[PDB]
């Protein structure tokens, strides 16, 4: 049967899953078939809006054409409003395999059960610390610049040279 | 039927973290609309030369293309996204292939992805330059003990 | 004189101890103790930065 | 267990068929259901084998339990993922991609999709220390050789 043939890939960009930062959600889409698909729709339902929270991107598209011994990619962004284990299960695309043949329903790759970490965990591990740095330096200033002067200041009043 | 005075609304979104992402990945939304009303129009999307179908969402009008780099590529700067319908798509393949310019053909419209690079962890960690400031500070102060018990 | 040695090495002595307690503190929080539970880390660097102090101020002479 | 004819699958590799070692190698499953009852995707295995003696396993690689239903008529693509071992390259192998599957009614039906000896290429990606290393030391063998020549003479 030359009809179409697409391989779906569902799979995720983030070597770690953590709370409130951005997570990766890639959609490829490979037609094997020697004819064209038409009239290609994937949908992802399997992400409620309350645990992520969608920041670019839509999760239900359609396409109108893909050539035979081709490709097509999709990304959207998502941000993990909790912590906890999640099972990212398999999308579902339609497509028709010949031109006016019958709709083919098929599930794109599931990653499968995902653990998503806590943030001060990252924080502590990743986040660079630049603003405390410069704040803890100004901090010391006042039990180290001071004495010193005091001393120097001594120090201008005595060193007078021989 | 090709859209008269497309109007646009461009937005865009690039990876700014590589510890967590494995790579660079930029994502360019469209809500086009069209003097005459034209819905679902099938659109493409070029990037330096590399051609994507543009993706069309369920609401009307919508449009998404999203192509994802490697780190050591996604060098900072601006990016260009030029689209092409399907009557221009069609000419933009054939100047390719028969190696003619590919700005002859004007876009119907462009967007720029504005990125302003990954974080690829700090240059110099702040602790070594918090050590190295204290330590010069301590040896300009054991320079100045030892001239005193000297 | 007194006065001036005596505040002098009040000050001198305020100075030097307050740098190598923060620097000593630093270094062994982020480079000895950099793989410690913060309590542990907290406990070790400011212990050994002020118990080495306590030593090495009578180790000066 | 042999593949049912009622089971149609195909692999493809997503970065062509270069299994560059100390690398990620990725390729997508495909199942479709011609039958008329349902299919249990039990798990996906991957293994390396003697290219002489396919009964000598070298490396296998962790299954993927996937344990996912592909009801009649419907097609369903999995992802495996597996990193061959740097030292491995510029040697032959006999990669084997199984597929296994059952019926609702309790038949076990395995599918070697992928049944193919593949090669682990060499690769050359920049110019490391060792080998500006060696640009010194041959360079610095001549120095001395011509220096030496010099004062010699």
């Amino acid at each position: 049967e030359e009809g179409a043939r697409l391989l779906a890939s569902k799979s995720l960009l983030n070597r770690y899953a953590v709370e409130g930062r951005d997570l990766t959600l890639q959609y490829n889409i490979y037609n094997v078939g020697s004819s064209a698909a038409l009239d290609v729709e994937l949908s992802d339902d399997s992400f409620p809006p309350e645990d992520f929270g969608i920041v670019s991107g839509m999760l239900n598209v359609k396409w109108d054409r893909i050539a035979p011994a081709s490709n097509v990619s999709h990304t959207v962004v998502l941000r993990p409003l909790k912590a906890g284990y999640f099972n990212f299960t398999s999308a579902t695309v339609t497509y028709l395999a010949q031109e006016d043949g019958p709709v083919v329903i098929g599930f794109t790759s599931a990653p499968g059960q995902g653990g998503i970490l806590a943030q001060r965990e990252f924080d502590r591990r990743f986040s660079p610390h630049f603003l405390d740095w410069a704040a803890f330096g100004v901090m010391t200033l006042p039990s180290i610049g001071i004495p010193l002067l005091l001393w120097y200041s001594s120090k201008r009043k005595y060193d007078t040279p021989k | 039927e090709a859209c008269v005075e497309p109007q646009i609304t461009p937005s865009y979104y690039t990876t700014s973290d590589a510890v967590i992402s494995t790579e660079t990945v930029f994502i360019v939304e469209i809500s086009l609309t069209c003097k005459n009303r034209v819905q679902n129009m099938a659109l493409y999307a070029d990037v330096s030369g590399k051609q994507f179908p543009v993706t069309r969402g369920q609401d009307v009008g919508r449009y998404q293309v999203s192509w994802s780099l490697d780190h050591k590529s996604a060098h900072a700067g601006t990016y260009e996204v030029r689209f092409f319908d399907e009557e221009s798509y069609s000419l933009l393949r054939k100047a390719q292939r028969n190696n003619e310019d590919i700005s002859i053909i004007p876009p119907l419209f462009t967007v720029s992805v504005d990125h302003r690079g990954t974080w690829n962890g700090p240059w110099v960690s702040t602790e070594v330059l918090a050590a190295a400031i204290g330590l010069v500070i301590y040896y300009l102060a054991f320079s100045a003990k030892s001239h005193i018990q000297a | 004189k007194n006065e001036v040695a005596d505040y002098e090495a009040t000050t001198f002595s305020i100075f030097y101890n307050n740098t190598l307690f923060l620097v000593l503190v630093i270094v062994a929080s982020f480079f000895i103790l950099k793989n410690f539970n913060p309590t542990v880390n907290y406990i070790l660097s400011i212990s050994a930065s002020s118990g080495l102090i306590a030593l090495l101020s009578t180790g000066s002479k | 267990p042999e593949a049912s004819p009622s089971a149609d699958t195909t692999i493809l590799f997503v970065k062509g068929e270069d299994f560059p070692a100390n690398n990620i190698v990725k390729f997508l499953v495909g199942f479709t259901n011609k039958g008329t009852e349902d299919f249990i995707v039990e798990s996906l295995d991957a293994s390396f084998r003697y290219p002489q003696d396919y009964q000598f396993y070298i490396q296998n690689f962790t299954a993927l339990p996937l344990n996912t239903v592909v009801p009649p008529q419907r097609q369903a693509t999995f992802e495996y993922s597996f990193i061959p071992a740097e030292p491995m390259g510029g040697r032959p192998f006999g990669l084997v991609i199984n597929l296994n599957y059952k019926d609702l009614n309790g038949n076990v039906f395995q599918d070697a999709v992928f049944n193919q000896t593949v090669t682990i290429i060499e690769r050359e990606d920049g110019l490391d220390g060792e080998t500006i290393f060696m640009y010194m030391f041959l360079a610095g063998l001549g120095l001395l050789v011509v220096v030496g020549l010099h004062q010699l003479l």
